[PDB]
C-alpha cells in the first residue's frame, strides 16, 4: 500500500501549489518513466492545478513582487509536461495495458485542460495530441475520441474572432495531407460546429478615493476606451482574414474528399458546402452548382443513388439558404433518378455505421441534407422542389405525379405512406390531377368527383 | 514555341476544342478535360507557380 | 508522423516563393510569355545591390537598408491585374455585401430625389 502514501504526498504538494515554485517542479521530476502509479495518480492530479493556476494572456513572450521566476517556473515546467504526454498518447496499438491506460488517461488529461487552457503559447502541441488521436481509420476501442470530438465542437463555438479555429484546421489540414482522407464523419461534424463562418444576427455606496486616485481613475477609463474601441476593429479584421482562409482551408478538405469519393464522407461533405457556402466569393455559386450537375452526370455513367439525391437535395437548400441578396438539370435529375431510387431495396436504412456522435443541438439543427436514410431525400427534394425554390411547373407536377404511381409498386410501407402525403400537399397546391390499399381510397375519391 | 499563334487575345478558341495550329498544320488539341472540384480547388487555394 | 513534419518544410518554402508584387508579377509574366529566360535573369540579378552580407547584420541597420534597396523596375497593367486577381479572398464579395451595396445604392438614388 505505497501507493496511498504517494497519494498523500502528491496531496500535500497539491495543498502548496494551489494555496511554491518547487512544489511544481518536483511534481514534473516524478513523471519521467518506469514507476506507472506515479506516472498516473499525479498526472491527473496537475489538471486541476493548471485549471486554477493559468493565467489567460499568452503567457511567455520573454521590485518586491517578482512574477519572472514563477512564470519561467510555469513555462518551463509545462513544456516537460506536455512533451510527457506527447510520449504517452504516441504509443500504438501493440503495447502493453499499462502504457495503453497511460495513453487513455493522457488524453483525458489533455481534453481536461483544452476546456481550460489553450489560452497561451503551448496549445499547438495539445491540439496534436489530440487530433492525431482522431484522425486514425479505426476507432472502436478508444472511448474518449466521442469526448474529444465534444470538447472541440465547444471550442469552435465559443471562438468569435477566429485565431482558435485557425490554429486547430492548420494542424488538422496537415494530418489530413500526410494521410489520404481516411476520416470518420463525426469530423466533419465538428467542421460544422464553426461559429466563426456564419452569422445568424449608486451615489450613497461609494469608497472614496483621493484625489491622485480618481484622476488616475478618470485616465484609467480612457485607456480603457481606447482598448475597447482598438479590439473592436483589431477583430473586426481579424474575422475578415480568418474566415478568408479558414474557407480556404475548409473547401480545400471538401474537394478532395470528393476526388477520394469515400462512400460515407459525401453526406458530411455537403452539409458543410451548403452551410459554409453563400460566405464564398459568390463567383462560385455557380461553379459550386456545375460541380453539383458533374457530381450527378459521373452517376449517370452506371451507393451512387446516395450520392445523386444528394447533389440535387444539396442545391436545392443552397439557393433556398440565400437570405440576404436576391435549376433544369437537378429537377431533371430527379425526372431520372425516379425508376433507379425504386428499383433498390436501400431505401430505408438508419445510417449510423462509422459515425460515433450526433453532433450539437439536432433538435434544432436541422441536417437539410442527410436527415435520415433516403425516404426523407426523396421527400426533401420534392419540399424542395415544390414549396422551397420555386419551378412552379404544372406540367411537372403531372409528370411527378405519374412517376410516383409506377413508384408505388415498388416501395416498403412507411415511404409509400410519405409519398401518398406529399401528393395531399400536390392535391393542395395543382388542384388537376394493417392494410395495402389504405387511403388511396381517398385520393381516388379525388379524381372522379373532381375530373 | 510549338504553339505558333502570336500576340492575338486567346478569347479566340474559347468556344474550339484546340489551341491554334503549328508548324507543317495540325491540330493542337486541349490536352484535358478537368474535373468541376480541381477548378473550385484551385480558385480557393491557387497552385505553386500560379 | 515524418511527412507530418516534411511536408511542412514544402509549405513554408512556398509562401517565401509565392508571388506578393507588381514587381515580382511582371518579371514572372516576362517570363511565362517567351520574353525573358532563365539566362537573361541571372543577369539582370547583379544589380546595384548585390554582394552583400545579410545574416551577421543587426536589425536597425537592415531595416533602413531593405526599405531603400528598391529597384524601380517597369510594370505592365497585365501584371497588376493577376496580382489583384491573386490577393482577392473568398469573403471578399458575398451575398451579404452585394445587397448591402445595393442598398447603399437605393439610399444615394433617393437622396437625389430630396431636393
Amino acid at each position: 500500500e505505497k501507493i496511498l502514501q504517494l497519494k498523500e504526498d502528491i496531496a500535500d504538494l497539491v495543498t502548496k501549489v494551489m494555496e511554491n515554485t518547487a512544489a511544481l517542479g518536483r511534481l514534473c521530476k516524478m513523471v519521467e518513466s518506469k514507476n506507472p502509479n506515479t506516472c498516473k495518480f499525479s498526472m491527473l492530479a496537475l489538471v486541476p492545478v493548471f485549471k486554477s493556476i493559468i493565467p489567460g494572456y499568452r503567457i511567455r513572450p520573454l521590485e518586491v513582487s517578482k512574477l519572472r521566476n514563477f512564470e519561467q517556473a510555469l513555462v518551463y515546467n509545462y513544456k516537460n509536461y506536455v512533451g510527457r504526454l506527447q510520449s504517452l498518447s504516441k504509443t500504438p496499438s501493440n503495447a502493453a495495458p499499462i502504457q495503453v491506460s497511460l495513453g487513455i488517461l493522457a488524453t483525458q488529461a489533455a481534453k481536461e485542460l483544452i476546456s481550460t487552457a489553450s489560452h497561451f503559447n503551448f496549445r499547438t502541441d495539445i491540439f496534436t495530441l489530440l487530433l492525431r488521436r482522431i484522425c486514425k481509420p479505426r476507432i472502436s476501442t478508444d472511448p474518449t475520441s466521442i469526448q474529444i470530438i465534444q470538447t472541440f465542437e465547444t471550442l469552435l463555438n465559443e471562438d468569435e474572432e477566429g485565431s482558435i479555429s485557425f490554429e486547430i484546421l492548420r494542424i488538422f489540414n496537415k494530418i489530413l495531407k500526410t494521410r489520404n482522407f481516411n476520416i470518420e464523419e463525426s469530423v466533419l461534424n465538428m467542421l460544422l460546429s464553426l461559429d466563426v463562418l456564419h452569422d445568424y444576427d449608486k451615489k450613497k455606496d461609494r469608497v472614496h478615493l483621493s484625489k491622485k486616485q480618481r484622476k488616475a481613475r478618470k485616465e484609467m477609463q480612457q485607456i480603457e476606451e481606447e482598448m475597447r474601441n482598438a479590439e473592436q476593429a483589431v477583430s473586426a479584421e481579424e474575422r475578415e482574414r480568418n474566415q478568408s482562409e479558414i474557407l480556404k482551408i475548409v473547401f480545400t478538405i471538401y474537394l478532395n474528399i470528393l476526388k477520394n469519393n469515400a462512400k460515407t464522407l459525401i453526406g458530411s461533405v455537403l452539409e458543410g458546402l451548403t452551410k459554409f457556402g453563400n460566405m464564398a466569393n459568390f463567383d462560385l455559386l455557380g461553379d459550386f452548382l456545375e460541380v453539383m450537375k458533374e457530381l450527378i452526370s459521373d452517376t449517370e455513367f452506371d451507393a451512387e443513388v446516395r450520392k445523386a439525391l444528394l447533389c440535387i437535395v444539396s442545391a436545392f437548400s443552397l439557393i433556398s439558404n440565400t437570405q440576404y441578396m436576391k435549376l433544369s438539370k437537378f429537377v431533371d435529375g430527379l425526372y431520372a433518378l425516379l425508376p433507379y431510387i425504386c428499383l433498390d431495396a436501400d431505401i430505408e436504412l438508419s445510417y449510423r455505421s462509422l459515425r460515433l456522435a450526433d453532433p450539437l443541438n439536432n433538435e434544432i439543427i436541422k441536417p437539410s441534407v442527410n436527415v435520415s436514410t433516403k425516404a426523407e431525400l426523396l421527400l426533401k427534394a420534392l419540399d424542395h422542389v415544390f414549396f422551397r425554390s420555386k419551378s412552379g411547373t404544372k406540367e411537372r407536377a403531372t409528370a411527378f405525379t405519374k412517376r410516383l404511381y409506377m413508384c408505388i409498386s415498388h416501395t416498403p410501407e412507411k415511404t409509400s405512406i410519405a409519398i401518398l402525403k406529399f401528393i395531399d400537399k400536390l392535391m393542395n397546391r395543382y388542384p388537376e390531377i394493417a392494410a395495402t390499399l389504405w387511403d388511396n381510397a381517398l385520393l381516388e375519391k379525388h379524381y372522379c368527383p373532381v375530373v | 514555341t510549338q504553339n505558333t499563334i502570336g500576340n492575338i487575345p486567346l478569347s479566340a478558341y474559347d468556344e474550339m476544342p484546340h489551341i491554334g495550329y503549328d508548324i507543317n498544320g495540325k491540330r493542337i488539341m486541349r490536352p484535358a478535360k478537368g474535373s468541376a472540384l480541381d477548378q473550385l480547388l484551385d480558385s480557393i487555394e491557387l497552385p505553386e507557380g500560379w | 508522423s515524418e511527412e507530418e513534419k516534411n511536408q511542412t518544410k514544402k509549405e513554408k518554402h512556398s509562401r517565401d516563393i509565392d508571388i506578393a508584387t507588381v514587381e515580382a508579377m511582371t518579371l514572372a509574366h516576362q517570363l511565362a510569355l517567351g520574353q525573358k529566360n532563365k539566362h537573361d535573369l541571372v543577369d539582370e540579378g547583379f544589380n546595384r545591390y548585390t554582394f552583400r552580407d545579410t545574416e551577421n547584420l543587426p536589425d536597425w541597420f537592415l531595416e533602413d537598408e531593405k526599405e531603400h534597396s528598391k529597384i524601380n523596375k517597369p510594370i505592365t497593367k497585365e501584371a497588376a491585374m493577376a496580382i489583384k486577381e491573386k490577393i482577392k479572398a473568398m469573403n471578399a464579395r458575398p451575398i451579404k455585401k452585394v445587397a448591402e451595396a445595393k442598398a447603399r445604392k437605393r439610399m444615394r438614388a433617393v437622396a437625389r430625389l430630396e431636393k
